[PDB]
């Protein structure tokens, strides 16, 4: 699904840690990547095929 | 015989018939309440019968 | 002495006293007489989550125009136990004790209806289970709300469909004014538990 | 037929909603229901976990990341180690919460109001709940390194008063007063972690006080004008300092790091009414920092 | 022999009707009568039939005649039925009613009022007065031919959203989206009914839908401004398409009618009030066309 | 079984699971009440069952 | 076994110790009443035990 890369460094965002606190929005926890769920791993790897013509599901996101 | 911590719970129940209460199968009525002229209606067990109290003793 | 790094947590306890689960119950029998231990049980607890909400004459007021201001405050165990979890189930009670400087040449009566969640008064008819009370008589509308659902389990802020599941109606003769006071009824419960948000303390208006 | 009353005459008190405030009874709330016995079933497929989610021993159970120090190679030893977040290597081993930030926003141009924000686990989260406490602490204190630091870490137990800074505004500890010299660890209760190969370990403090509960209050509303219930809350820090300094060539990274995990086990509590002055406020972040926050009242 | 009271102060709340909205419980009206035991025997000999007819499987098993098709020899195939009609070869699977007329009378000569009515089944009637419902649907689908009117049928179910033309006023479908090119039906369930001999089908559609229960609004005030409650009331809908074109003689009609009667099994609702925004009222037809109906208010 | 000098005290209560209530275990959800689908809620019991009082009578 | 025409007089009485409940014998105070900590508290039988009601249920 994803391939993350960190070189430190880093001047960049994912390198940058949790902070103790959050006063305002502008100043949310940063996160290294977010992944949406069940629908990145429904479209990725061909999986779109084989639910296509099918209405309702179960799963559990290993 | 049913789990409930109120001791007991409401508006003590009679009996019924041998059906599913819903589900068409022509539910008769004469079996739902079990009140035929006889001694269970009260007030015509007071009269056959013959308490006191009919007569205003 | 090899090199890498490794495992096998060495728990260690200090104060070789007495197990604690007996320390416990002698401490409980001297200094409270009571012994909390499910959050569940608090809330079935009332706890007030207002003092004063004013209300107009011949207005059907949802109490989703108060729960919704009120839910994201945290004041009582319903809407700070909320903040853990992430589902619930199960319906919810309410009281309303009377602070209205009532006149004795009107008769006051508190209705109380069905709407489902978050729609307006207008678009919800007034024939379902109805309670009514005189506050003259009795100062406190008791009522209980219960779990009619389309789902077996509600999420918080959830997409456009709404009125999935039931909820009260307020309905008064004259401008009341009263203190709400709500807690869960035998079947309410959360679940699927997250990790808390933060917390707020004094504000002191500082000199500079 | 219609006979006399032979009952007595029943004595009476007015009290709609007797006890609304207790957890068991019966309940006089009508149901806008149909059926008098409105009851739903159990909870046999409804949430995904079958554990009870609500119970103090697994909400307290769950643990929380409350300090993850630096510890150079430049560093003394004896010395509690204080880089990077506040509070430095000094844990008030306690349930309730200790840290605090403070928001400073405008009203006028000769003005300020501040605003105290807490950052609450999920056992101090649950404690603010209450008045009182009583629990066995859980820590651990687990190293971020490589194979190739090696160093020795000292974790003693203090019970009683913290040495703490009291600033205008908030509570810092005191680290001039925790060296090897001043406060010798020669007597606590103390571990010695070995870093060659050796990173985790959990220690688990009992409840030691001279009373039977401790407050929740906490660092709610903590400063110099008033430190009292700060003190009464917590019996006790653990303090991290160097026995041996932080050994590690030159191809490594100068720095470890500390982190510090906490949760609780045989909780329990006393009074369901907080103890804090004002109500138990989640503090909503607001959208930009020049902005405001809810004020909850106390005027009934 | 005057002793003192020994029993407590009762706690006491002044409630009259205390759950009067509840079907069972003890009821405080005094009776109008001679007796207390006031109490009339069994149902029997008293109504011409000894079923319950009150029961919501009698009640709701009393089929109701929804739709007379006309399905021509000039019809294409793949292509839904629609002559005659409104909804044409498209029955949304449901309890609920779906279909509505709207009479249009005038005020004034620059207003008109509207009244949208409804045809009710004696399933669809039960329905209204509910929240929710969840039921098995049954339907039989039957040709009025001759011996000599032969062709294939097929009535296949797809659930979910219907494809709809919303108008300014009601909701009609859409057979420009229920072709054979844009919907084929190789992937739902389907019956493939012959008409050389057999006449009738009986299909009993279950309870499918990712929801415990389903809406009862239905059509009750859908237009394009509003239609988010009809979507989530049925979870389905039959469609009759023809397989092979209708072949028939020049000595027979050139038309066979499709009735469908609808009734329900297995049904269950959820709460005694209407999801409706107005009061359930029954519609009582004016003598004239000219003149107006009952307007049922809202407010107490 | 347990002093008291009020005569019975409140809310009759039913019975749960075998561990400490506290001290993290795991405790199970369903054995804590004991009512699943069966003759033990008494709303489903009165029509198992098919009790005179769901007809009305 | 008390002679008193009221049916039954008030507030059921819990037992005691043995001697004069005046005249000056050292009473012992754990005697009087008869709850140590066991199931005899009510609130910690409730817990021990685990009944339904302390899980809201």
């Amino acid at each position: 699904i994803d391939n993350i890369e960190i070189i430190a460094g880093t001047t960049a965002d994912a390198n940058k840690p949790l902070s103790r606190y959050v006063l305002d929005q502008q100043n949310s926890q940063k996160y290294v990547r977010s992944w949406t769920l069940p629908s990145t791993v429904l479209r990725a790897g061909g999986k779109a095929q084989k639910l296509a013509n099918f209405k309702y599901l179960r799963c559990d996101v290993q | 015989t049913s789990e409930n911590p109120k001791i007991g719970p409401i508006s003590e129940v009679a009996s019924g018939v041998k059906t599913t209460a819903n589900g068409i199968e022509r539910i008769p009525v004469i079996g739902e309440i079990a009140k035929p002229v006889t001694t269970a209606v009260k007030w015509f067990a007071d009269v056959v019968g013959t308490v006191a109290a009919i007569f205003g003793w | 002495i090899n090199i890498g790094n490794k495992t096998n947590e060495n728990v260690i306890s200090f104060f070789d006293s007495t197990d604690a689960e007996t320390q416990n119950h002698n401490a409980l029998m001297k200094g409270c007489g009571e012994f909390i231990v499910n959050l569940r049980t608090l809330l079935r607890t009332f706890r007030t989550i207002t003092d004063n909400w004013i209300l107009q004459a011949n207005t059907k007021t949802p109490i989703t125009d108060l729960t919704n201001t009120t839910d994201a405050q945290g004041r009582d165990y319903m809407s700070y136990l909320s903040y853990l979890y992430r589902f619930y189930r199960g319906g919810r009670r309410y009281k309303f004790f009377n602070t209205t400087p009532l006149k004795q040449s009107q008769t006051c009566y508190i209705r109380s209806f069905l709407i489902p969640r978050n729609y307006s008064a207008d678009e919800i008819n007034v024939d379902g289970p109805s309670h009514i009370t005189y506050p003259v008589i009795n100062p406190v509308h008791e009522v209980e709300v219960p779990f009619y659902s389309q789902y077996r389990k509600i999420p918080i802020a959830s997409t456009s469909d709404k009125g999935y599941d039931s909820s009260l109606m307020y309905f008064s003769n004259t401008a009341t004014t009263q203190i709400v006071a709500r807690a869960g009824n035998d079947d309410f419960t959360f679940g699927w538990m997250i990790g808390p948000p933060q917390l707020q303390g004094e504000s002191r208006s500082v000199a500079p | 037929s219609k006979p006399r009353n032979q009952q007595q005459v029943c004595p009476l008190q007015n009290v709609p909603a007797w006890g609304y405030s207790l957890y068991k009874g019966i309940d006089m709330s009508v149901p806008l229901a149909y059926d008098p016995n409105n009851e739903l079933g159990d909870l046999k497929d409804v949430f995904p976990s079958a554990v009870d989610e609500m119970a103090i021993g697994y909400v307290c159970g769950n643990p929380a990341v409350k300090h993850v120090l630096t510890w150079k190679t430049t560093d003394a030893i004896q010395k509690p180690i204080a880089n990077g977040d506040d509070w430095g290597g000094v844990i008030p081993v306690g349930m309730p919460c200790y840290s605090k930030s403070i928001r400073t926003t405008r009203i006028s141009a000769t003005e300020n109001r501040e605003t105290e924000v807490m950052d609450a686990a999920p056992c101090e989260y649950v404690a603010n709940m209450f008045s009182y406490w009583r629990a066995t602490m859980c820590y651990r204190i687990t190293v971020v390194k490589t194979a190739f630091h090696t160093g020795r870490l000292e974790i003693f137990f203090e019970p009683g008063v913290i040495p703490v800074k009291p600033t205008v505004n908030n509570i810092g500890p005191d680290q001039d007063r925790l060296t090897g010299a001043v406060a010798p660890s020669d007597n606590n209760y103390k571990y010695i972690l070995d870093l060659t190969n050796d990173t985790e370990v959990t220690i688990r403090v009992p409840f030691v006080s001279n009373k039977m509960f401790l407050k929740t209050a906490g660092i709610y509303g903590a400063n110099s004008e008033n430190n009292w219930n700060f003190h009464e809350s917590f019996s006790g820090f653990l303090c991290i300092r160097p026995v041996t300094k932080l050994m590690a060539p030159d191809t490594v990274s100068d720095n470890v790091s500390i982190v510090v995990w906490k949760w609780a086990e045989d909780v329990v509590v006393v009074e369901p009414k907080p103890l804090t002055s004002g109500p138990t406020q989640v503090y909503r972040p607001p959208p930009t920092a020049s902005t405001a926050v809810e004020v909850l009242n106390v005027e009934l």
